[PDB]
């Protein structure tokens, strides 16, 4: 098993709807334990967190230069996505409209 | 009537570089995605990625992040690919298609890639008679063309019912093909068997009469 | 990323029976499963949509279906018009990952392939080359193996092959195999032989010439 990255994330480019309706942030690690485990996780518009909306299975950092993508299923409305674990977590709005 | 126009074929010397267009009509190109395939023989199709028209987003396969780029010019309704530093690894044919929530829907006719420093060479064509049975089979030997596009008749055509064709096969950087035809033993050499050769692209064309 | 896996590359079926095409996922991919018909040098044309919608202009006789990871394109009443490759596409999550493929062809009766053998021609010959060839015509099923034998012994190197696909006519297979030496190295032997191996006998059919003949 891979053991959950320690260091932050930043966004690589825009987050954006992907062609099968799923929400696609891509990422870039900062930290140097690669390979290792991305720590996700997704909160409602008051920031709790709500599972099963990770669609990606098991993203992983293989190598810090090389950016990572990571899709979601938002509910409608207002939610959060976070990627790392932490307080450094890199943690996106996002509102689905309809 | 959607459809998706790409071109052909192209030629690419081994490093260099190839830019293929996909264009649209028959339909709002920004309301629609584009993706792009890779398919060669004996190996499954890849999905080299895509693109959305209207706002530019764009995803790769990781497989061909070093190796394609997907591009737009929207007010042409074109979507572009370019492949960079080819290697016979990228013979293959691109297909352009159209995307969406219910995935490929319209697929471009495909744009084949060949990777080579070869040359126009016409075909040496060679006789197959044997060296029996009620049935006499006779061919031609295309062999050391290039590009890769020959046909074959026999008796200009007239010979057709027993005809084999055999795909084209890469030999010394050139191709080889063969094809047979087969009549009854009573009938040859008293009725002539002639194969006819046509290569367009060094504009050859050549007769070979089948002798006992 | 997820496999998609398509465990027969090839079906037999006969006009009028019912086939059923399988594909299966490496993880759950819910409905999200395209199918494609592709015919030789033609594009692929879109048959089902999300596991088991029919796209417009599609006859009734294929349908889709399963969810999770055990997806099936079935065609009831095959007909002629149907022989073709068949492929599946996930479109879950990106990168999107099609199956192998499965072709889909006609049965017919059992038949042994006929053998034919050629010298290289006096022509070839003039050039420095030397090109035997052998045709193994019209047989079935399409399985079958060739062998070189150059003063008795084994040859595998310059030993080219090809292959027709299944014929439209009596739907049967071809093969054509080439074993390509200098002229230099043809004039040091004598016999040059091509044998067949095929289910249709357990005793292969062996033709065969001497260069001093």
């Amino acid at each position: 098993s891979y053991v959950m990255c320690t260091g932050s994330f930043k966004l690589e480019k825009e987050v954006a709807e992907t062609q099968h309706g799923t929400v696609l942030v891509q990422v870039k690690y900062e930290g140097t334990d690669a390979p290792c485990k991305i720590p996700f996780s997704s909160q409602d518009e008051k920031g709790v967190t709500q599972n099963g909306r990770l669609i990606t299975a098991n993203p992983i950092v293989t190598d810090k230069e090389k950016p990572v993508n990571i899709e979601a299923e938002p509910p409608f409305g207002e939610s959060y996505i976070v990627v790392g674990a932490g307080e450094k977590a890199l943690k996106l709005s996002w509102f689905k409209k309809g | 009537d959607v459809q998706l126009v790409e071109p052909g074929a192209e030629l690419v010397q081994p490093g260099a570089s190839v830019k293929m267009s996909c264009k649209a009509s028959g339909y709002t190109f920004s309301s629609y995605w584009i993706n792009w395939e890779k398919q060669r023989p004996g190996k499954g199709l890849e999905w080299i990625g895509n693109i959305y028209p209207g706002s530019g987003t764009v995803n790769y396969d990781d497989k061909f992040k070093s190796k394609a780029t997907l591009t737009i010019d929207t007010s042409s309704n074109t979507a572009y690919m370019q492949l960079s530093s080819l290697t016979s690894e990228d013979s293959a044919v691109y297909y352009c298609t159209r995307g969406g929530s219910h995935a490929m829907d319209y697929w471009g006719q495909g744009t084949s890639v060949t990777v080579s420093s070869a040359k126009t060479t016409p075909p040496s064509v060679y006789p197959l008679a044997p060296g029996t049975g009620s049935s006499v089979t006779l061919g031609c030997l295309v062999k050391g063309y290039f590009p890769e596009s020959v046909t074959v008749t026999w008796n200009s055509g007239s010979l057709s019912s027993s005809v084999h064709t055999f795909p084209a096969l890469l030999q010394s950087g050139l191709y080889t093909m063969s094809s047979s035809v087969t009549v009854p033993s009573s009938t040859w050499p008293s009725q002539t068997v002639t194969c006819s050769v046509a290569h367009p692209a060094s504009s050859t064309t050549v007769d070979k009469k089948l002798e006992p | 990323d997820i496999v998609m896996t398509q465990s027969q590359k090839f079906m037999s079926t006969s006009v009028g029976d019912r086939v059923s095409i399988t594909c299966k996922a490496s993880q759950n991919v819910r409905t999200s499963v395209a199918w494609y018909q592709q015919k030789p040098g033609q594009s692929p044309k879109a048959l089902i949509y999300l596991a088991s919608n029919r796209h417009t202009g599609v006859p009734d006789r294929f349908t889709g279906s399963g969810s999770g990871t055990d997806f099936t394109l079935t065609i009831s009443n095959v007909q002629s018009e149907d022989l073709a490759d068949y492929f599946c596409l996930q479109h879950w999550t990106y990168p999107y990952t099609f199956g192998g493929g499965t072709k889909l062809e006609i049965k017919r009766a059992d038949a042994a392939p006929t053998v034919s053998i050629f010298p290289p021609s006096s022509e070839q010959l003039t050039s420095g080359g030397a090109s035997v060839v052998c045709f193994l015509n019209n047989f079935y099923p399409k399985d079958i193996n060739v062998k070189w034998k150059i003063d008795g012994s084994e040859r595998q190197n310059g030993v080219l092959n090809s292959w027709t696909d299944q014929d439209s006519k009596d739907s049967t297979y071809s093969m054509s195999s080439t074993l390509t030496l200098t002229k230099d190295e043809y004039e040091r032997h004598n016999s040059y032989t091509c044998e067949a191996t095929h289910k249709t006998s357990t005793s292969p059919i062996v033709k065969s010439f001497n260069r001093n003949e």
